[PDB]
């Protein structure tokens, strides 16, 4: 269905890399490529609200 | 109560009496006079006060979103959860609501106990000078003036010094 005027869709998938260890992908087409990982600052909280800060 | 002096033979409390919660009032030549006890009032209070102290500013624990208001879990998942948290509301619910039913209950109690301390004290400084009628009185037979009266409460009272005038006019 249309959704942003584009009938396609992308699927997302991850996964965590442990230290020194490696990711390796093969494809030879219909690929999103990652450009920059991303790490874990520290420890948070979240929550959904609709009010004022 | 539990031991029935606040609902027992002391018949009605004192409204007037806002210098404490236990106190005296007695009657003499004269006239009248109230006064609150101060030892007794005091112990009460310091143990409701554990009470609070045990039930606020308690540091509960952190815990974190498994659900989503947003974009909706999971259906196997999200019946699991929803579950799972119906159940504990249950248990919490059941033990605040018999905490505070236990905790009353004892409140109710204590209170009493401190009346029927503070009574069954006294009637023992009046050894044999005086005789409880069974309001929560003590019909003194001597002659008990404002001093007299005022010895009572600061625990000073010599039942020696009364004693053989008031078996005197206990037996005539
Ligand atoms: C990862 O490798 C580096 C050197 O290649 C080493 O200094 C480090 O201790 C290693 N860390 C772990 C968790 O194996
Ligand atoms: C779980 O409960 C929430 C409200 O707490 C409700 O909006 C949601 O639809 C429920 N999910 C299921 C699968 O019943």
């Amino acid at each position: 269905p249309q959704v942003n005027g584009l009938s396609g869709r992308i699927d997302f998938h991850w996964l965590m890399l442990n230290p020194n260890d490696t990711v390796t992908f093969s494809f030879n087409g219909a690929f999103i490529a990652p450009d920059r990982a991303s790490f874990l600052r520290g420890k948070s909280m979240g929550i959904q609200s609709g009010v004022q800060v | 109560g539990l031991f029935g002096a606040i609902a027992g033979f002391i018949e009605n409390g004192w409204e007037g009496l806002i210098d404490g919660w236990y106190g005296f009032r007695h009657q003499n030549a004269q006239g009248e006079g109230t006064a609150a006890d101060y030892k007794s009032t005091q112990s009460a209070i310091d143990q409701i006060t554990g009470k609070l102290n045990r039930l606020i500013e308690k540091t509960n624990q952190q815990f974190e979103l498994i659900d989503n208001e947003f974009n909706e879990v999971e259906k196997q998942i999200g019946n699991v959860i929803n579950w799972t948290r119906d159940s504990i509301t249950e248990v919490w619910s059941y033990n605040a609501e018999l905490l505070v039913a236990m905790e009353n209950q004892h409140t109710i109690d204590l209170a009493d106990s401190e009346m029927d301390k503070l009574y069954e004290r006294v009637k023992r400084q009046l050894r044999e000078n005086a005789e409880e009628d069974g309001t929560g009185c003590f019909e003194i037979f001597h002659k008990c003036d404002d001093d007299c009266m005022a010895s009572i409460r600061n625990n000073t009272y010599d039942h020696s010094k009364y004693r053989e005038e008031a078996m005197q006019n206990r037996i005539q």
